[PDB]
């Protein structure tokens, strides 16, 4: 037959019978590549630890998900400040930077 | 000059540092941990094996009278039958057939084969480890045989070493544990005196030729029903076998931290868990002044192929230029990263290979020839092999075990949102200000 056991980092020990205990300790051995194209990176850091990555990953889409929405809001809020002032008033001579700018 | 330290409790790796002196050339100072012994304090309950049911010959007054008498045997049994009438091989072995009263009788003794089969209760207290230790320094090594306590010191000739506390307490041991053959079993043995029928220690006693045995065997004799002369009886089975048949796996195939129960006396021996606060009192002698070691003018390192896995993936080279012919004790001062050379052969000019084990994607680490240091940098590849047969030598941190790349990636990414933030405040605050101009 064949017995499939897993090994982790601090080891494993068997006796086969009546032979000597053997001891096997597992390596970082995951498929992937640390310095290479992202997506290699995050393959091999989630074969290594799946929860710690799961963990990073949502946090930099949390991250950007913040940031995105903090710029938005805060070109919104600057579109309003120097806007308002002119449509409540007539022949609004703006310089079209900010509009420009801000539009999109 | 004493030094302090704080080496894993690992048995057959070596832990490698460098003590650095005010005035003096650094020594290297390398600890191994040969053979640890976990040992308890134990008292001996009682032992135990296969009872022996030894039933007295019966005795018959068949038209007096006998009443049952008490006696000290153990788990001693007696009752007072009627008419019965035996025979034996004449057909008749009384006088007044009637009123006929024989005395049964039972007790229980030990097995004579026990002196071999037996098992031994035990019950432990605070375990004290004790570890024996090979330290070398500069160019003398010493064996010593250390108490892990912090207070009592080891001692070689010339060197002192104080050990201790351990930074987990750990036991493998339960509160009661059964000693069999050499096999222990973390059982909860019943309290002497506390026997029930039927489990293990239903017969105990202080000793195998102790006298003063006591059983409860649940032992019951039976009326005489045949006519023929016997003394029929009914009892439990041998707990002891019943415990056998049910013991379980022993603790040598169940102690966790992969270590070795021994016994004659109770202990556990190479056993990993936790760290050892070492300090050591190392000889004035053992060091030798800064101005006869020789100093190196220069040197770069260079780091071949390396690859960080258990055993001594990596190699790097320093070219080294010098100023006379030595012996540079070489040493890597990031945690990360343990070379395999400590002391090395220096010429004035040339270059020296060394290798070396780290548990970090990139060899990033400083690298000290006669004190002076090098930055070694440098990517290392994950392992090809899955499985080794030999103990990681290096523990695994947070911060050095992402790669240089990964973390690129992730300060660029945490750095593009906090660039956002910044310019959307900046932006508000000259929009309020400028507002406040115009107002």
């Amino acid at each position: 037959t064949s017995r499939n056991f897993s090994v982790g980092r601090e080891g494993l020990e068997y006796v086969w019978g009546n032979h000597e205990p053997v001891r096997v300790w597992a390596q970082e051995s995951a498929p992937g590549d640390p310095h290479g194209w992202p997506h290699e990176i995050i393959i091999h850091y989630y074969h290594r630890h799946p929860v710690y990555t799961v963990i990073v990953l949502c946090g930099v889409a949390l991250a950007i998900l913040v940031g995105t929405a903090s710029s938005a809001a805060c070109i919104a809020k600057a579109r309003r400040d120097c806007l308002t002032p002119y449509a409540l008033a007539p022949n609004a001579t703006v310089p079209t930077a900010l509009a420009v700018l801000c539009c999109i | 000059f004493e030094h302090a330290t704080t080496v894993p409790n690992v048995p057959g790796i070596p832990y490698k540092a460098l003590v650095e002196r005010a005035g003096y050339a650094p020594l290297n100072l390398e600890i191994t941990v040969v053979s640890s012994e976990l040992t308890p304090s134990t008292n001996k309950e009682y032992v135990t094996c296969r009872f022996h049911t030894v039933i007295p010959s019966p005795q018959v007054k068949c038209c007096g009278s006998l009443e049952c008498k008490a006696s000290s045997k153990a788990d001693y049994t007696c009752r007072v039958f009627g008419g019965v009438y035996p025979f034996m091989w004449g057909g008749a072995q009384c006088f007044c057939d009637s009123e006929n009263t024989q005395l049964s009788e039972a007790y229980v003794e030990f097995a004579p084969d026990c002196t071999i089969d037996h098992a031994v209760a035990l019950k432990v207290h605070t375990a004290a480890l004790k570890v024996g230790l090979r330290i070398v320094y500069g160019n003398t090594t010493a064996h010593l045989d250390t108490f892990v306590n912090g207070v009592t010191p080891g001692s070689s000739r010339d060197l002192k070493v104080i050990a201790g506390p351990i930074s987990a307490a750990f036991s493998p041991f339960d509160h009661k544990v059964v000693i069999r053959k050499g096999l222990v079993y973390n059982y909860d043995f019943p309290e002497y005196g506390a026997m029930k029928p039927g489990a293990f220690g239903d017969i105990q006693a202080s000793s195998l030729d102790a006298t003063d045995i006591v059983a409860r065997t649940d032992i019951r004799l039976l009326k005489p029903s045949v006519k023929n002369i016997h003394v029929p009886y009914t009892q439990a089975v041998s707990g002891y076998e019943m415990w056998k048949n049910n013991s379980g796996r022993p603790l040598q195939e169940t102690a966790p931290f992969g270590c070795k129960i021994e016994v004659e006396p109770l202990r556990a021996s190479n056993c990993a868990y936790g760290h050892i606060p070492i300090s050591i009192d190392i000889p004035d002698a053992a060091f030798v002044r800064s101005s006869e070691s020789p100093t190196i003018l220069e040197v770069s390192c260079t780091v071949a192929d390396c690859i960080y896995s258990a055993d001594f993936g990596g190699s790097l080279t320093l070219q080294y230029k010098a100023d006379r012919e030595g012996h540079c004790p070489v040493h890597s001062h990031s945690t990360t990263a343990v070379l395999k050379e400590a002391t090395t052969h220096v010429t004035a000019v040339g270059s020296i290979t060394l290798h070396f084990s780290t548990s970090s994607p990139q060899a990033n680490f400083i690298v000290s020839l006669c004190g002076k240091k090098t930055t070694c940098n440098a990517e290392c590849k994950p392992p090809a092999d899955h499985i080794i047969g030999e103990p990681h030598k290096v523990d695994q941190e947070f911060q050095a075990a992402v790669s240089k790349t990964s973390w690129n990636w992730l300060l660029a990414l945490f750095g593009g949102a906090s660039s956002l933030i910044v310019v959307g405040l900046i932006v508000l605050v000259c929009s309020s200000m400028l507002i406040n101009t115009r107002r």
